[PDB]
RNA sequence: GCGUAAAGGGCUCGCAGGCGGUUUCUUAAGUCUGAUGUGAAAGCCCCCGGCUCAACCGGGGAGGGUCAUUGGAAACUGGGGA
């Protein structure tokens, strides 16, 4: 059960300042803790595995158990290993409901996908990490649609994914194709997910 | 003595391929002929011409290395043993060297290449391996 | 040869900043030494490094000793064109030819050479000896043995890309 | 462009000591030595001349080294003479492989040289000019020939396979040009540009000298 | 791997065994290849579908043998003759 981090100090320390784009503690820029405010220094290979491996997982926030599943599973694909372990970790349920312009949140997002309310496909779709291939109408599960958080999310904007379509009016969404694999392009480095969790 | 004839001719392009002689002899064998004419073709040595004559024997060969230190004659290596033979089916037959090299498998129509005798598509006693 | 110019962006990692001690009259005469290698991101990636009173004075040094060698390291692409077991010294090192998405698995001194030496994919998993020097000498005979296959097309007389695959 | 029967006063060298690299080029061994190879000496020496000549034309200085006894008159007047700044005396340690150390070298040799009419005599004592006399009196006779490259050396003229071994490592040390005259019993791969003949005669000396010399010095000139 | 780290038998003669000069005809015993049988299911891997997805299930494939029976090549080891 993930939902248990602050949420500022994990991506205070954690690497980078993401999600975000803005909540990355720039009141104070280093890291979290008590002996934080002090000279940081370099890891071992270890440092860049932990590095990569807590950073690219903390972005979605899953345990280490459906990361690693994701992680084999997602070298269990086609084409290159970091790309398709790239798709595969941002292509769920949950990153397709708060990167269509659902909730202003990932948790919040992701507690509005698995709280029976988000259900896509014409049906509903009550688990986090039960996501949907290119093709399913990811909808709204319109018996609740009239809410705050979908209008307000509604009402905020934020630069929507090609590999995706949204809906604020029709209730309705998509996935195009798999999504830009190199075009998403957040500091998230894929060798290091190569690296820190091969062996 | 006399171990083994191919291991002598691999030695002898060893050896001589390791110190910088202009030709290389040998001992006159369908082996070293057949292996000659393929290993020729395949442009590693300048040219192999058998002055043949009694009562066996002798073929000569010419190291087709230029300045460049270690021409088309790189490192052999013998991969099938005489004495623990090594054996390479249609779909294994190995190509030696990855990109570079090439090895010689020697098939059941003539003593092939390695990229011909996939062309074949048939393998046999692998003859030797010119990595 | 030849001899490659410093005319670029060095990486300079360091391998490992060892202790030395000249056992001498009064105690033990400490210098470090280490033996850090500087990479240029493409492929000059040179690895020797000397001694000196300080670490930082052993970080001079060795960029120094960077300064002095640089390797070429023909590969096409996240490869290198044949994959040779390529150790001298006692300590080999065992570095193949692996596909586009399969990583840079090396060890200490090797994950630190390929991984500042433009590596994509190339496994490796050594067989031998573990000092440092030693790694950095049979992985940089190794690394500076591995041919090219346009110039191995160029100096073999037999056909550019004639061996293809 | 060399003398063919000039060239028959400068072909013989050491012998019964002569190594495999170096005497391939021998033409036969008749009662005293190995015979050198005429027809090798004038092809070589023409690769000395055009290549001596247009690459000596790039504006590089040429580094007439020299070791042995008598082999000091054809550098000093070959080069001294020529355009090039050489040191045919007892050789330096590390000449090009140091290159800041003997500049230093070089600042001594210039307070020395700049000091004798600075002054530097009526200021101190008589043990100031005495000893510091003494002082450039041993720099200059030993590391003088230098000052005509501030520079690195673009090429090593080296006059000695043997004696000048250090130099032919030191200049195997940069990717510097180091072609010379190595002898009959000498090591071949060592250089680029085999002068194969003998160094024995001090007439094969001159020779040497003044077709290197001056080959470098007339393919220079001659741009006006 | 065996001069000095552990490791050359103190040394020889020899049976069994292991390996063997060049040319040429046959052979298929090995070597290699094609066709059939058989290697049950379930499982591993690939390709889809069904339990809200997943674990799981189901369907569609694959691969696994000094394997038999049988057709070829004779280059190489062997059988036989010169």
């Amino acid at each position: 059960a993930r939902y248990t981090g602050p949420s500022w100090k994990l991506s205070r320390r954690l690497g980078i300042s993401l999600s975000g784009t803005g909540k990355e503690l720039e009141k104070r820029p280093y890291a979290p803790g008590p002996h934080g405010p002090g000279q940081r220094k370099k890891l071992s290979e270890y440092g860049l595995q932990l590095q990569e491996k807590q950073k690219l997982r903390h972005m979605y926030g899953v345990n280490e158990r459906q990361f690693r599943t994701l992680f084999d599973k997602a070298g269990k694909l086609a084409g290159k290993h970091g790309e398709n372990f790239m798709i595969l970790l941002d292509s769920r349920l949950d990153n397709v409901v708060y990167k269509l312009g659902l909730a202003r949140t990932r948790r919040q997002a992701r507690q509005l996908v698995n709280h029976g309310h988000i259900l896509v496909d014409g049906s509903r779709v009550d688990i986090p990490s039960y996501l949907v291939k290119p093709g399913q109408t990811i909808g709204v599960r319109e018996k609740s649609r009239n809410l705050s958080i979908i209008k307000e999310s509604v009402e905020v904007n934020n630069f929507v994914p090609e590999y995706l379509t949204f809906d604020a009016e029709k209730l309705e969404g998509t996935f195009t194709r798999l999504p830009e694999r190199s075009e998403l392009a957040p500091e998230i480095n894929e060798a290091l997910i190569v690296e820190f969790y091969s062996r | 003595v006399m171990t083994d004839p191919i291991a002598d001719m691999l030695t002898r392009i060893r050896n001589a391929n390791m110190v910088r002689h202009e030709k290389l002899e040998i001992p006159a064998s369908k082996l070293k002929r057949e292996i000659a004419e393929i290993l020729k073709r395949e442009g590693f040595i300048r040219d192999v011409e058998f002055v043949e004559d009694s009562k066996q024997g002798i073929i000569r060969v010419f190291l087709k290395y230029g300045q460049n230190n270690e021409r088309v004659i790189t490192g052999l290596k013998r991969i099938s043993k005489p004495g623990l033979r090594v054996y390479a089916k249609s779909n294994e037959v190995p190509r030696v060297l990855n990109g570079l090299g090439i090895a010689i498998i020697s098939t059941s129509q003539g003593v092939l290449t390695d990229k011909e005798a996939r062309a074949k598509q048939a393998g046999g006693e692998v003859l030797a391996y010119v990595w | 040869r030849r001899i490659d110019p410093s005319k670029l962006e060095l990486e300079e990692r360091l391998v490992t900043v060892n202790r030395v001690a000249k056992v001498v009259k009064g105690g033990r005469r400490f210098r470090f030494a280490a033996l850090v290698v500087v990479g240029d991101k493409n492929g000059h990636v040179g690895f020797g490094t000397g001694k000196a009173q300080e670490v930082p004075e052993a970080i001079r040094k060795a960029v120094e000793d960077a300064k002095k060698n640089l390797i070429e390291v023909p590969m096409v692409g996240t490869t290198i064109p044949h994959e040779i077991i390529g150790r001298f010294g006692a300590g080999n090192i065992l570095l193949k030819p692996a596909s586009e998405g399969t990583g840079v698995i090396a060890g200490g001194p090797v994950r630190a050479v390929l991984e500042l030496a433009g590596v994509a994919d190339i496994l490796s998993k050594s067989l031998g000896s573990n000092t440092p020097i030693n790694m950095i000498r049979a992985t940089l005979q190794g690394l500076s043995e591995l041919k090219r296959a346009e110039d191995v097309a160029k100096l073999r007389g037999k056909s550019v890309e004639e061996l293809l695959g | 462009m060399k003398q063919l029967l000039e060239a028959g006063v400068h072909f013989g060298h050491q012998t019964r000591r002569w190594n495999p690299k170096m005497k391939r080029y021998i033409f036969t061994e008749r009662n005293g030595i190995y015979i050198i190879d005429l027809q090798k000496t004038v092809k070589k020496v023409e690769e000395a001349y055009n290549f001596t000549k247009n690459l000596a034309a790039e504006g590089g200085k040429i580094l007439f080294v020299g070791t042995k006894k008598q082999a000091q008159d054809s550098v000093k007047e070959e080069a001294q003479r020529s355009g090039m700044y050489y040191v045919n005396q007892r050789w330096l340690g590390g000449t090009l492989t140091n290159f800041e150390t003997i500049q230093k070298r070089i600042k001594r040799l210039k307070d020395i040289e700049k000091m004798q009419e600075n002054g530097t005599f009526d200021v101190l004592p008589k043990k100031e000019v005495v000893q510091l006399k003494k002082e450039l009196e041993r720099l200059e006779k030993f590391l003088g020939g230098i000052k005509d490259m501030k520079d690195l050396p673009d090429a090593l003229f080296i006059i000695d396979p043997r004696k000048e071994r250090i130099a032919v490592a030191e200049a195997r040390k940069l990717n510097i040009p180091i072609i010379g005259i190595v002898d009959t019993n000498c090591d071949p791969d060592e250089i680029d540009v085999v002068i194969p003949a003998n160094d024995d005669a001090i007439r094969a000396v001159k020779l040497l000298t003044s077709k290197m010399a001056d080959a470098i010095l007339e393919a220079k000139q001659g741009e006006e």
